[PDB]
RNA sequence: GCGAAUGGCUCAUUAAAACAGUUAUAGUUUAUUUGAUAAUUAAAGAUUACAUGGAUAACCGAGCUAAUUGUUGGGCUAAUACAUGCUUAAAAUUCCGUGUCCUGCGACCGGAACGUAUUUAUUAGAUAUUAGACCAAUCGCAGCAAUGUGAUUGAGAUGAAUCAAAGUAACUGAUCGGAUCGAGGUUUACCUCGAUAAAUCAUCUAAGUUUCUGCCCUAUCAGCUCUCGAUGGUAGUGUAUUGGACUACCAUGGCAGUCACGGGUAACGGAGAAUUAGGGUUCGAUUCCGGAGAAGGAGCCUGAGAAACGGCUACUACAACUACGGUUCGGCAG
């Protein structure tokens, strides 16, 4: 009744169970999509036991990861399930023979599954274009602490 | 008679449909008459001469449909030796029975 | 681009042809068949600069055109100016019956190997792909393009077959695994002949692969481009300049000028 | 020339966004195609129309600009015949569909149950008419008139809303197709999760 | 019937755009080629398959205009054009008949469906990484039952699938399943090697779109994008497919001094070119590659393929003919 309505006009599964479940009365009839990425990649206990409805999931959908995998810090926690991960290289000038400071800001979507927070180390995988900037997902998400600035925060991670 | 068709004072043919006594410029598209192909599509503005006959009109074919008492010599002296015989198995053997 | 391609350039076409550089301005372009542009030598490069049967262009218009049929390519007949003839085929000239391997040096040039009635027999496939079609059924493909029905089972995908031409048959084959010989088609290491050390698979997208030899020389190779010329040290086909290892250029020297 | 081509955007930092190549082909934008329903040919006497469209490959694309008939299948027993839809009720998407009975892919709507009250009935000896004859059997039970039996206490708990609809003789159902793709249409019959939510949709919609 | 969407010229545009070096396509299309694969022609209809049907160029003849690879109009016959179409396997599986026997929706009997593809719904595909045990129930292997036995044969592919192959239900029927063509043989019953049409899977070829990293001056450019998309979520459209690419609803984000946004560039990017102790300085219109364009700009036919442009449509500015009615296969950055 929450998971579900919750404003958007309904939410199911690629595995359109359900109603017909009805009909195994007996055995286990909640089933969810499950999967597993592998790719040396754990399947989040919390993605499995959610009521949640994303398709653009890599453990709840046929959304694939291929080639690119990163690991970045994070920015932002706004937007609906999208966030924005800071990565910081150093970059070589040729003359001089030295290097200067660089960041790129990376759109990243996050399954419910694994729970936010900002200015933590989170791990990116390399899935089709899901928007405009989106083409990653979060695949492992690793709790960090910084006091205060994330912007300050400058980490060859 | 059928007025088989039209051609203006300026070599300008009809085409029946185009139901209106001037000419009108269109586009050809293939299937049309007053129009050639060359590479599908060869989709050109032609002009061309109405449907409806007016005076403005120089030539106009005519089809005879049932000839009268009267006896014109161009169209009852003719005797016309068409020269293709059936070539396909079947059309041959409807001529000759069999 | 406007739509696909259709020429091919003098100066772009391929190091392995060992083409003429002043040449003219183009070069045939090879057909689309069972080997990729770059890997394959279309037949006017064969008889042409290769063999020399051919000579000027029109040579061999005669040649594959002329109602005798001169070229076959695995027991078959050929009348492409530009037959991609690929690593590991088996060409004839009808009118001497000769037969011939299509295998890279160690330098990387195509290089023409002549075969004895025995192995022109014989063609070595390597498995592209495999997995089961229509109707409960078993399908092998080779880089060779072959599509093959009903396969003996205890092959894995990367496996390497030798072929009976004569009988379309399949005999002995053997996969890729610590302990065989095999042949590299591609890379900065192409030619080369050795003893597979170890596959270790990274899954990331590329797993790589070793290799030791006669002097005992160490390769390194991506698995694509390994070919199991033979199971178990004893390689399967006879090799073009010597075996199938090449010389330090300080090698080469001592060898034939003896520094 | 309708193209989707995103160079008309502006990169994240919503800075204008460069061009040199004109419209190319490849980026085709087809113009949209709405779809209704004859349900009611006051005016629309041509049933179903549909136009195929000449697509990329060489294919053909058959695009459904009228409709009146489609295929739905009840998740629960596996069945599946050809039906007459009947009227479009929430879209989701936008209410001027249903305003327009246009068919989104996932368009709820309703059918007749003719065929499947057909089949509930020659399956299980359950009609679904008006509940007081509910049942229709065999005169004598020796053979196999005894399966009808088994299967109907096989518990055929049809929920207390699937059982209101087909005596009612509409169906609730969603599509599962791209008219303006296929120039089909066809749904799986509305239950559990969805239904009794749906339905809530249309409750407190119209109250 | 193919080709004409290769090439050939040019650099005006164009500073994360294009390009390069990299990566993805589990987000896609590819005519021609190479390998393989098809026992069932759908229903209604109709029915010849020793094989069907109708029409038209070329041609014959009449004609128009001052005019062009303009084209009217009458008569004649062929196709791989067009149009229409014949083709018995068994078993299995599923369902039906108030059919026998028996109770297992079990067995025998009889009837019906049954290729492929299309479109959905659903069942199962046993992540052969992952050992085993006891009582019950079901299950399957012997099986009249009794009592058992056994849990085994199994598992194509990937880092991973809502993959490959498959069962049931029905939908469309505009998917396919050859009404074609040679030559060489030979006392028969025919035989041998080919052409070509065309479906799906591969394959080759190429193309879209894509990951990451990198560009010259400049703040007498500091805040930019957001009335309609600017950033994300939802559902749909649409496409070859992904995507705010477009619609609707919802959230308010997205970028920036680690220089956003804006402006200049006699700036198309590379490969490279000139001088060089080392480090540098300055160029790259220009044979390779990729991109863009064909007078400016938009639109489109056709096709496997282009917004093509030595194809078409309209506008702006033009070029050629005119009997001023109208016409041009009018675009040399070949
Ligand atoms: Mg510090
Ligand atoms: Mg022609
Ligand atoms: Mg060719
Ligand atoms: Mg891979
Ligand atoms: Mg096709
Ligand atoms: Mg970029
Ligand atoms: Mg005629
Ligand atoms: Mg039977
Ligand atoms: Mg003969
Ligand atoms: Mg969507
Ligand atoms: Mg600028
Ligand atoms: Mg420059
Ligand atoms: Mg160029
Ligand atoms: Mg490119
Ligand atoms: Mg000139």
């Amino acid at each position: 009744m929450d998971t579900q309505i919750q404003r958007a006009y309904q939410k199911q599964d690629g595995v359109f169970l359900n109603s017909k479940k009805l009909l195994a009365k007996k055995t286990s009839a909640g089933v969810r999509y499950y999967k597993n990425i592998g790719l040396g990649f754990k399947t989040p206990k919390e993605a499995i036991e959610g009521t949640y409805v994303d398709k653009k999931c890599p453990f709840t959908s046929n959304l694939s990861i291929r080639g690119k995998i990163i690991k970045g810090l994070v920015i932002s926690t706004k937007m609906n399930r999208t966030v924005i991960i800071r990565r910081d290289y150093l970059h070589y000038v040729r003359k001089y023979n030295r290097y200067e400071k660089r960041h790129r800001n990376i759109p990243v979507h996050i399954s419910p599954c694994f729970s936010v927070k900002e200015g933590d180390i989170l791990v990116a995988g390399q899935c089709r274009p899901i928007s405009k900037t989106v083409r990653f997902n979060a695949l492992q998400v690793v709790p960090n602490e910084i006091i205060g600035s994330v912007r300050k925060q400058f980490l060859l991670f | 008679f059928k007025i088989a068709g039209g051609n203006d004072k300026d070599g300008f043919p009809m085409k029946q449909g185009v139901m209106v006594r001037g000419r009108v410029r269109l586009l050809l598209s293939e299937g049309h008459s007053c129009f050639t192909s060359r590479r599908s599509g060869f989709r050109k503005r032609k002009s061309v001469r109405g449907c409806i006959v007016g005076p403005d009109m120089r030539v106009l074919a005519l089809q005879i449909v049932k000839k009268g008492v009267a006896e014109i010599d161009g169209l009852t002296t003719v005797t016309l030796p068409r020269k293709l015989g059936p070539k396909r198995a079947n059309n041959i053997k409807k001529l000759f029975g069999l | 681009a406007r739509g696909p391609k259709k020429h091919l350039k003098r100066i772009n076409a391929p190091k392995s042809w060992m083409l003429n550089k002043l040449g003219g301005i183009w070069a045939t372009r090879p057909s689309q068949g069972p080997h990729k542009l770059r890997e394959s030598l279309p037949l006017s490069v064969l008889l042409k600069e290769r063999l020399n049967y051919a000579l000027n262009g029109r040579d061999v218009t005669l040649i594959l055109n002329d109602k005798e049929q001169n070229v076959f390519v695995d027991g078959k007949v050929r009348r492409d100016k530009g037959y991609p003839t690929g690593l590991m085929d088996v060409v004839r000239i009808e009118k001497t019956d000769q037969s011939f391997r299509i295998l890279y040096d160690t330098k990387g040039r195509f290089v023409l190997k002549s075969l004895s009635k025995e192995e022109a027999k014989y063609k070595l496939l390597k498995v592209t792909a495999k997995a089961i079609g229509p109707n409960q059924i078993p399908y092998i493909v080779t880089h060779d393009s072959r599509t093959i029905r009903f396969p003996n089972p205890e092959i894995k995908i990367g496996d390497t077959l030798k072929y009976d031409l004569v009988n379309n048959k399949i005999e002995n084959f053997a996969h890729l695994e610590s302990g065989n010989v095999c042949y590299i088609q591609q890379g900065n290491n192409i030619g080369r002949v050795g003893i597979i050390q170890h596959i270790e698979k990274h899954q990331g997208s590329f797993d790589i692969c070793h290799v030791k030899d006669a002097k005992g020389n160490a390769f390194a190779t991506r698995l694509g481009n390994i070919f199991v010329l033979g199971q178990g040290k004893k390689s399967w086909i006879e090799l073009p300049s010597g075996d199938g290892v090449r010389e330090t250029i300080l090698e080469e020297r001592k060898r034939k000028f003896s520094y | 020339g309708i193209s989707r081509d995103s160079k008309h955007k502006r990169r994240a930092t919503g800075g204008r966004m460069p061009v040199h190549r004109k419209k190319r082909a490849f980026e085709k934008g087809r113009p949209i195609s709405m779809t209704k329903l004859t349900t009611q040919s006051t005016t629309i006497t041509e049933k179903r129309r549909i136009r195929p469209v000449r697509v990329r490959g060489g294919h053909l694309k058959f695009r459904a600009l009228r409709l009146c008939e489609g295929n739905f299948s009840w998740g629960s027993e596996n069945i599946t015949r050809k039906t007459k839809i009947l009227d479009v009720k929430y879209n989701a998407t936008n209410n001027e569909l249903v305003r327009t009975k246009t068919l989104v892919k996932n368009s709820i709507v309703e059918i007749d149950s003719t065929p499947f009250r057909e089949w509930y009935k020659l399956h299980y000896g359950i009609d679904l008419g008006l509940k007081k004859d509910r049942t229709v059997l065999g005169n004598k039970e020796k053979s196999r008139h005894v399966q009808k039996r088994v299967k109907r206490t096989k518990a055929q708990a049809l929920e207390k809303n699937i059982e209101e609809q087909f005596v009612s003789q509409r169906i609730l159902a969603c599509i599962t197709s791209r008219p303006g793709q296929s120039g089909r249409a066809d749904g799986y019959i509305l239950e559990g999760k969805e239904l009794e939510f749906y339905i809530r949709k249309l409750q407190s919609k119209k109250k």
